[PDB]
């Protein structure tokens, strides 16, 4: 919720991207089509799971206790026993409470982070030769075939080679 | 009168979800605490003119 | 000629200072008290069924003290024992008073 | 103060909007104006809100305990009793502190992100239009009276409109 | 790491930089150069010490408590005492565990905000006269000597001076 790209000026998800968490679809003069991108989806994954690991098969040797459940009144020592038990429950469903809240938040949170970065190294490689459409579409001002598509998806998309081009559409009038 | 949380002290409200009047209660009551004050904000960071 | 757009946030003469992770005191435009630090001075009678112990202690209450006499048969859900209470009948005193004064109680 | 904007880049609140918690302050031909912006003062105040809806009314029943003041000196059963309260109390200490600290500075942070947003969605409504002063602020490179000031604030603004216009005055010598 | 600069677009730290936590590597005619950058470093530095105020010199006294090492078997009483102090140890050491966790999470966050907040400023006042490079880095389209390198690090850069100039380089065919 706090970068404000999922569930913000990314309209919503996309239900056909199966194989991925985050990704590109693309429309060129060849069609349209989708890709998911690895790297982003992996590191959203990561944390998510570093999580679990904290949270998941971590839990406590308890042996010999003290009675917690009684067959007989018995006043001062049996009120005690008791009393411990409930504010011991009481303040380990509180911790479990804050935990799920708190974790819960970071991680709609973390996600959206995650979305926001590609967003940005993809705003970034475009460099002059596209412009943000604000609502997480980029128009490429140049002819951009796959090849020149899966160039930005692959990171090696070379501005230079476009630029000429791509400030010639911008800027007419 | 009509109120949820007795203490010895009184009875107080309970809206809040701590208190500092007394350590003995008994019925619907906020867990006591040693902090006479805590603040949680509830708007963003004022900067003023 | 043109034009100028600016963003901006409201702010109040009379901020209040909170604690937070990094700062013990910053500024906010409000906030709300969490801790109840006083009481009305007086326990309210409802909801719950309040019994006065007035002069008789519990135990007192149970035994049959001629002055608790009134108190026989009735029910609580929090039964008040007042510091002026006292016995006048037979002197006595029980082994673990506390316990037998707490499952009466409950 | 994470994201940088309130305490930050918006050198300071406008104490003269009273009637939401971010907003627009403009200048133009016919004048300058403010007006509050309704969507992004909600998202702030429902995020708190529900802080608060975990908060308050939210008290736990409790009714027979133990005792917690003592008239006499009994030794090893009533250090226990006192030993247990203390401990308890603590506890409930620090969970509180550490709360309000926690929900503080995401609070401070949460507000920060919204009007960061809003600066974010305006900025990219603009497009070629308007260049960023640094301090919150926008240049608009074109004639703006009130309805297209409101065409901003309103979401309805036609960059392709003004474009041409804007274009001129920005890039000339 | 939630902003994505620190270990993100900025490839890696710089060792050589001892006087400061942020700061500016330049290249120009003249040669190139580095100047830390104070305010932002301090914002970091100030941050960070009040954890550690809240944290260091704090702690609670305590007094006559309950015994917690025993001699001979007891039972009943001695499971609880232990079962008292047992369940006491566990829930602080479960707020240390959680707190020092969140505390990390929160220091290389708001460490990686400040990171970009610097950089964010920093573009705003190149205005049009610079290309974010995508790495941190900006491609400054006029001659830029170290009174001129220095007036950006110093806030007082002039976009005016060297618009003209600078259009011409980035609109080159
Ligand atoms: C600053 O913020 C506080 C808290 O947000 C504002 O207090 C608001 O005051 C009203 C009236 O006391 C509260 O109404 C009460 O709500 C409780 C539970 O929700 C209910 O049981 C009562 O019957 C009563 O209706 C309200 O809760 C509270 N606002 C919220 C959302 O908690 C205060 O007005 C603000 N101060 C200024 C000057 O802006
Ligand atoms: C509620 O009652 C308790 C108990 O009477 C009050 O605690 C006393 O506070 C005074 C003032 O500092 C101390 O001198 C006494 O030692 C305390 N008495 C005991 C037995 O602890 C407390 O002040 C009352 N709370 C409020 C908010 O009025
Ligand atoms: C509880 O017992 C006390 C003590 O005997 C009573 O206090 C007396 O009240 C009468 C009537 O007002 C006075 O004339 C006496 O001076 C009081 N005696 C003492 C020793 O103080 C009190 O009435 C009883 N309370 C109730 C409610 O039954
Ligand atoms: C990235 O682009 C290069 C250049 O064509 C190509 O050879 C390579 O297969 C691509 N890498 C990946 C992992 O897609
Ligand atoms: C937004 O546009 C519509 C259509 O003209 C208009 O009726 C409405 O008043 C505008 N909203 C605001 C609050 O300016
Ligand atoms: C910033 O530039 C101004 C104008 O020359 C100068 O007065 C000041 O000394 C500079 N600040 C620093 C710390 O270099």
């Amino acid at each position: 919720g706090i970068f404000g790209a999922i569930a913000g000026f990314i309209e919503n998800g996309w239900e056909g991207m199966v194989d991925g968490w985050y990704g590109f679809r693309h429309q060129n003069s060849e069609g349209r089509g989708q890709a998911a991108d690895l790297k982003s989806t992996q590191a959203a994954i990561d944390q998510i799971n570093g999580k679990l690991n904290r949270l998941i098969g971590k839990t406590n040797e308890k042996f010999h206790q003290i009675e917690k459940e009684f067959s007989e009144v018995e006043g001062r020592i049996q009120d005690l026993e008791k009393y411990v038990e409930d504010t011991k429950i009481d303040l380990w469903s509180y911790n479990a409470e804050l935990l799920v809240a708190l974790e819960n938040q970071h991680t709609i949170d973390l996600t959206d982070s995650e979305m926001n970065k590609l967003f940005e190294k993809t705003k970034k490689q475009l460099r002059e030769n596209a412009e943000d459409m604000g609502n997480g579409c980029f128009k490429i001002y140049h002819k951009c075939d796959n090849a020149c598509i899966g160039s930005i998806r692959n990171g090696t998309y070379d501005h230079d080679v476009y630029r000429d081009e791509a400030l010639n559409n911008r800027f007419q009038i | 009168c009509n109120s949820e949380c007795i203490t010895p002290n009184g009875s107080i409200p309970n809206d809040k979800p701590f208190q500092n009047v007394n350590r003995i209660t008994y019925g619907a009551c906020p867990r006591y605490v040693k902090q006479s004050t805590l603040k949680l904000a509830t708007g963003m960071r004022n900067v003023p003119e | 000629p043109g034009a100028t757009l600016c963003l901006g946030h409201h702010a109040v003469p009379n901020g209040t200072i909170v604690k937070t992770i990094t700062n013990d005191q910053i500024e906010v435009t409000n906030a709300t008290e969490l801790v109840q630090n006083s009481s009305i001075g007086e326990i309210c009678d409802s909801p719950h069924q309040i019994l006065d112990g007035e002069n008789c202690t519990l135990i007192d209450a149970l035994l049959g003290d001629p002055q608790c006499d009134g108190f026989q048969n009735k029910k609580w859900d929090l039964f008040v024992e007042r510091s002026k209470a006292y016995s006048n009948c037979y002197p006595y005193d029980v082994p673990d008073y506390a316990s037998l004064r707490s499952l009466v109680a409950s």
